[PDB]
């Protein structure tokens, strides 16, 4: 988390809230309204499984749920805001300039990790939903947004060996969400601020000295 | 301070002051005037006259700001408006001798600061910004051209208290300048050193020095000057 690191999250903040709502709201109360019905559990760590469910079933459980939030992702080309499409793409040129190769990587990680995925484990907070969704469903939206990283980052699962066995299907979207980011990255009392922090702007190495003024003229009012 | 008019110019820097305020009518034929009589004045003599002296710039900004006969744009009145900030700080302050005061204007109604000639070439700049923005919106006034002339004068005939000042304001005010001009300077420059052979001298070497420091960017692309004031500079820092 730095400054920059900030600027980042708050434009897709603040540009993609409507673009995340409509998108994970409609699979998030299919999860929920329906599916309730059924015992359905996503635990797949076996020293955390009760007895009475199987590992075999929650396993395909998870990979159902992350199948289509995954391909839900994928097609929304369509529907990503422009404002957003123009700031990967900023970041798509900037670090080309220095990593030539696979630049388009760092686009997509950062597009989902600090953007998809925690509004993914957390709809509540991000304001998606009215309120948290059952415990059993947090559990599957936390496993699930792991493994939308891995595919994300195109690395292989490699440290929790219960997180192995989707391995294969981590393995096999890697280029469809490559060709996605490959698509979206391709087109106040500013005062009181100011002179809050105004005190020695000027240790460089005119505007700071000017500036200095205009600062002294708005802020101590 | 010790010329024998000292006290002639004195008296009319105090009449300056108080009429500055009414100059919010006068300022458009004066401007330049006002700013030679700044120029020689700007931190010298006694603290109430360079009380005086910082008054009569702010007063003239603010009259720039409203002259009724004038027609600025926003642009050039917000120029103003944060000239008349700028002057109000406490670095416009000690540019023109001025310590350990909290309003110029209370001592303006010795500690001599043994004048630094990087004061004035700040003060100039600030006030050539101010003039230069004027006239843009006034296509019609002659303001620089006078104020080259008169501090051309100064700069050039012999006089070692003003002198100084004088080739420092016109260096930074000047917009064109001649191998003529160059080769005066440089004559004072070399004057000033025969002088050294024989404080005051040394203050003119200084402003020689700076007015070369403005005066390059100015010189013509295939002028052998540029490449000579390169030694000019290696021999003031021999000096020591």
């Amino acid at each position: 988390n730095s400054l920059a690191s900030k600027i980042m999250t708050f434009c897709f903040k603040v540009y993609g809230a409507t673009y995340l709502q409509k998108l994970l709201d409609p699979l998030l109360r299919i999860v929920i309204t329906s599916s309730d019905w059924q015992h359905v559990s996503f635990e797949v760590d076996p020293t955390r499984l009760e007895p009475s469910e199987s590992l075999e079933e929650n396993q395909r459980n998870l990979l159902q749920m992350t199948e289509k939030f995954f391909h839900a992702i994928i097609s929304s080309s369509s529907e990503f805001p422009p404002q957003l499409r123009s700031v990967c793409h900023c970041l798509y040129q900037v670090v080309s300039q220095r990593f030539p190769q696979n630049s388009i990587g760092a686009v997509g990680s950062a597009m989902f990790l600090r953007f998809i995925n925690p509004a993914i484990v957390s709809p509540y907070e991000a304001g998606i939903l009215d309120k948290k969704p059952p415990p059993r469903i947090e559990r599957g939206l936390k496993l699930m947004s792991k493994i939308l990283q891995s595919i994300a980052n195109h690395v292989l699962f490699t440290k929790e060996e219960h997180m192995r066995p989707f391995n294969d299907f981590v393995k096999s979207n890697f280029d469809a969400a490559r060709r996605f980011f490959l698509d979206i990255a391709s087109d106040l009392a500013l005062h009181r601020l100011l002179w809050n922090n105004q005190e020695k702007i000027g240790q460089y190495l005119r505007p700071f000295d000017k500036m200095a003024t205009l600062l002294a003229y708005l802020g101590p009012p | 301070e010790q010329h024998l008019m000292w006290d002639d110019i004195a008296i009319l820097a105090r009449y300056m002051l108080m009429l500055s305020f009414n100059n919010s009518l006068d300022v458009a034929a004066h401007l330049p005037y006002l700013f030679h009589v700044v120029t020689f004045l700007v931190a010298t003599g006694p603290l109430s006259l360079r009380a005086s002296t910082h008054g009569l710039v702010i007063n003239i900004i603010h009259s720039l700001c409203t002259c009724s006969q004038l027609h600025f744009s926003e642009e050039t009145k917000q120029v103003l408006r944060l000239s008349l900030t700028e002057f109000s700080l406490p670095k416009f302050y000690l540019l023109f001798g001025i310590s350990k005061v909290k309003s110029a204007a209370v001592i303006a109604f010795y500690e001599r600061e043994t004048f630094a000639l990087t004061s004035l070439e700040t003060v100039t700049e600030a006030l050539l910004e101010i003039m230069e923005a004027c006239m843009r919106d006034i296509p019609t006034c002659k303001w620089l051209d006078q104020w080259t002339e008169l501090a051309q004068r100064f700069a050039f005939q012999y006089n070692p208290s003003l002198q100084p000042r004088a080739l420092v304001v016109f260096g930074c005010i000047s917009k064109r300048v001649s191998h003529g001009q160059i080769k005066q300077i440089i004559r004072i420059l070399s004057k000033a050193l025969e002088s050294c052979l024989k404080y005051n001298s040394q203050v003119l070497i200084e402003a020689t020095v700076i007015a070369l420091t403005k005066l390059q960017p100015l010189l013509n692309k295939d002028s052998p000057l540029h490449k000579a004031l390169f030694w000019v500079a290696v021999a003031v820092l021999q000096l020591d």
